[PDB]
């Protein structure tokens, strides 16, 4: 029925408030046009690898047996597009993590043959 | 309405294409107008020359 | 743009130039040479003000503002005349109206205007004055119509007004030479300010505009280059995201970085690198593809320039330049792989000074900064090479860092558990 | 109506855009052409600099 | 780690619909249907004011209302206490607009 027409920027801020207004509903019009041929699917892959380090940290977490609550901090909805760079520190506190866990058990391998040498002699 | 979305796509088109191609033409002949002025100033350089020398003759 | 729509509504209206025929008040003569060159759709009018030599074509309008009392007619008349010699696409462009023989005052025509700013004076001044980027002349009286107050104090402040002036001030810096002489000027200085202060969108695209235009000469480049500007303005880059300015910018930084006067200026690549991460907002930009060729080739070869010049910040000697002179700060030296695995035989430097230079930092250095950078390319050496691990161990270097790993600051402890992680193999 | 002034105001847009590229690009191309031909003029009396050298 | 995530896959979502969209050929603007109740569009007008508020480029934000030859969808909000009922009937089928 509404054909809405929104410049770029003021589209994204308004998907963000129409999202949040829980009203409306929208229809695709270029149903033989992918994600890879609308210049969108960089980011989505963005997004894909953000929740798969998400899932990844958040089982590292697991195995650490920490009980997150997750109770608070629903509203909030940031946007800005730094937000690549901030999950880019949070690969950066991973990753370190990783090489930790890497380390740590070759770590563990070295003390158990050290462990070994202490009891012979 | 439906009708502005064409004609302000033929007003950008069209305005930057005459845009490039006026830069293109006045570049092709502004290196011919280049060399007949370093020729006419070249030649005022050699009659003042010329005129030096005959002085100095 | 209240200027255009005021010009607008002017154009709506009507001066009955027939009834000021008898113009005691306004210019008589002109009046009555009205007739011709008002049509200017034609071209036959445009040879009609050919015909009228200038001299009786608003020659005597030359002075019209002192001439008229009244605000609202002048304001009419002023602004429909300098409508038309604001168009000039074609109808002019040889600036016609100057009156050779009073050739002395046609640039100094602006002192006696240059006042009434709310009847847009001024707003017609601004491109009246272009004289200067498609045509060949040169203002003699540059300080009292640039450097005078007719728009530096709106520069740092009627804000449409001042970007439809800074855009005229574009016009106006095309001529390279009053832009030189503008680059001596402290009104570069005003522009950087308010760069830095935040302001309208539009503005902020047009005073960066004119820092592009500075940056077509290698010598003003020269001169401007000792203005640390650029970390500042790929802060405004990364913050605001509109396709427009990000392209204007990366053409300033192709120009600016690409005059390349010399290999010291070049060092600039290297204090753009290091004083801001444009390498990733750079790959960020190159991940999502416009359509834009210009821009596409920009990054292309921004992209490639700066893959050489931190090839150039990534090799042994530097590094040891900078061990000896007592400096040490996170750099591409510092995460410079192909030093590390490549050369690491060569920081078996002569008699050990490199290492020795390292272990006597060990406890010397007070900074927990260069000692963590210190702390990390020991553990690099240890990564790669056994036998200078045994080396270090000669050196006693493992008891100072055992101390690190409860060095006060947490960067330290990181840094020397990590080197010391590194120590462990074989171990 | 008003959703008619909000597309005319919408066609203001669109043409301020238009002028926008129309400005900006206009001195883009021409800035960059100028001073690809004072290079080109600096060529060209180099040669002629080179024959009045010769003949003096 | 907790609210990263709900944030990650907020922005997941805005890009999804993001997808859903029609690349203006005519403008570097974008264009596409939206369905909703008409009772209520004045609030929706405010969403887009709000949202063109918060950008300073001050984006007219036309909508375009106009009938087509389309399906209307009819799901008529109730309330909390009626849920299961029309769940119920919903379960069983769906009927036409307004019936």
């Amino acid at each position: 029925l509404a054909q809405l027409f929104l410049q770029s920027e003021a589209a994204y801020c308004c998907v963000s408030e129409l999202g949040e207004l829980g009203k409306v509903q929208f229809r695709d019009l270029n149903p033989d046009v992918n994600v890879f041929q609308r210049k969108f699917v960089n980011e989505v892959r963005r997004c894909e690898e953000m929740d798969r380090k998400l899932r990844f940290v958040e089982k590292e977490i697991r195995k650490a047996n920490i009980p997150i609550m997750d109770t608070g901090e629903n509203p909030e909805v940031p946007f800005p597009r730094d937000m690549i760079d901030l999950e880019a520190n949070f690969e950066k506190i991973e990753n370190e993590l990783k090489e930790i866990n890497t380390n740590q058990e070759a770590l563990k391998r070295n003390f158990l043959e050290l462990t070994e040498l202490k009891f012979i002699l | 309405s439906q009708t502005q979305g064409i004609q302000q796509l033929l007003q950008a088109e069209k305005r930057a294409a005459e845009k490039v191609a006026d830069a293109r033409k006045r570049k092709a002949r502004r290196l011919k107008q280049a060399k007949e002025e370093a020729q006419m100033e070249v030649e005022q350089y050699r009659r003042e020359r010329e005129q030096e020398f005959q002085s100095k003759q | 743009n209240i200027i255009a729509a005021k010009a607008a509504e002017v154009r709506a209206n009507k001066v009955n130039w027939q009834s000021y025929l008898q113009g005691q008040m306004i210019s008589a003569e002109d009046c009555e040479f009205i007739q011709r060159f008002e049509m200017k759709r034609s071209s036959e009018d445009k040879q009609e003000m050919l015909q009228t030599e200038g001299s009786q074509c608003a020659k005597t309008f030359i002075n019209l503002m002192t001439h008229i009392s009244k605000e609202q007619t002048v304001q009419y008349i002023l602004t429909m005349v300098d409508d038309m010699l604001q168009e000039n696409h074609q109808r002019v462009s040889i600036f016609f109206d100057y009156a050779k023989r009073s050739k002395s005052t046609a640039w100094p025509y602006f002192l006696p205007m240059l006042n009434r700013q709310d009847p847009f004076t001024v707003h017609m001044a601004a491109r009246i004055i272009a004289k200067l980027a498609a045509w060949g002349k040169e203002l003699m009286e540059g300080s009292d119509l640039n450097y005078y107050f007719n728009w530096i104090k709106t520069q740092l402040s009627s804000s449409q007004y001042v970007q439809c002036v800074a855009g005229c001030l574009q016009l106006m810096l095309r001529v390279n030479e009053y832009r030189f002489a503008w680059v001596e000027a402290d009104g570069v200085n005003c522009i950087m300010g308010v760069l830095s202060n935040k302001c309208g969108f539009q503005l902020q695209y047009q005073m960066i505009f004119s820092i592009w235009l500075l940056a077509f000469s290698p010598q003003m480049c020269e001169h401007l280059r000792r203005y640390n500007i650029i970390p500042v303005l790929s802060d405004i880059l990364q913050e605001s995201v509109k396709e427009k300015v990000t392209r204007i910018i990366l053409a300033a930084f192709r120009n600016f970085l690409e005059k390349s006067t010399e290999r010291e200026t070049r060092q600039e690549y290297a204090l753009a690198m290091i004083q801001c991460k444009v390498l990733k907002q750079l790959e960020n930009l190159e991940q999502q593809k416009y359509d834009d060729e210009d821009i596409s080739e920009d990054i292309k070869f921004l992209l490639e320039k700066l893959g050489e010049s931190v090839q150039d910040l990534s090799s042994f000697d530097e590094y040891s330049s900078e061990l000896k002179s007592g400096r040490l700060e996170w750099s591409p030296v510092h995460k410079s792989e192909k030093f590390w695995r490549e050369n690491a035989v060569r920081l078996n430097e002569k008699n050990y000074e490199l290492l020795k230079i390292l272990t006597k930092l060990l406890e010397v250095s007070d900074d927990p900064q260069v000692l963590a950078v210190a702390a990390h390319d020991v553990g690099e050496y240890v990564r790669h090479y056994p036998r200078g691990k045994r080396v270090i161990e000669q050196l006693g270097g493992k008891q100072l860092v055992m101390n690190h790993m409860h060095h006060e600051d947490q960067q330290v402890r990181y840094n020397a558990l990590l080197a010391v992680q590194k120590l462990m193999v074989h171990n | 109506a008003l959703s008619d002034a909000d597309v005319q105001k919408q066609i203001k847009h669109m043409m301020a855009f238009i002028e926008q590229e129309a400005n900006e690009k206009a001195e883009e191309i021409d800035a960059k052409a100028e001073e690809e031909f004072n290079i080109e003029k600096g060529r060209l009396v180099q040669t002629q600099r080179l024959k009045i050298m010769e003949y003096y | 780690i907790r609210v990263w995530f709900i944030k990650v896959r907020k922005m997941k979502a805005i890009y999804h619909t993001l997808n859903l969209c029609n690349i203006d050929v005519t403008q570097k603007c974008l264009i596409a249907e939206v369905w909703c109740p008409v009772t209520d569009l004045d609030s929706i007008q405010f969403a887009l004011r709000r949202g063109t508020e918060h950008s300073g480029s001050t984006v007219p934000s036309i909508l375009n209302r106009m009938q087509t030859n389309q399906t209307p969808p009819t799901y008529n909000k109730t309330n909390k206490f009626t849920h299961g009922f029309q769940n119920i009937v919903d379960a069983y089928g769906i009927g036409t607009y307004r019936e």
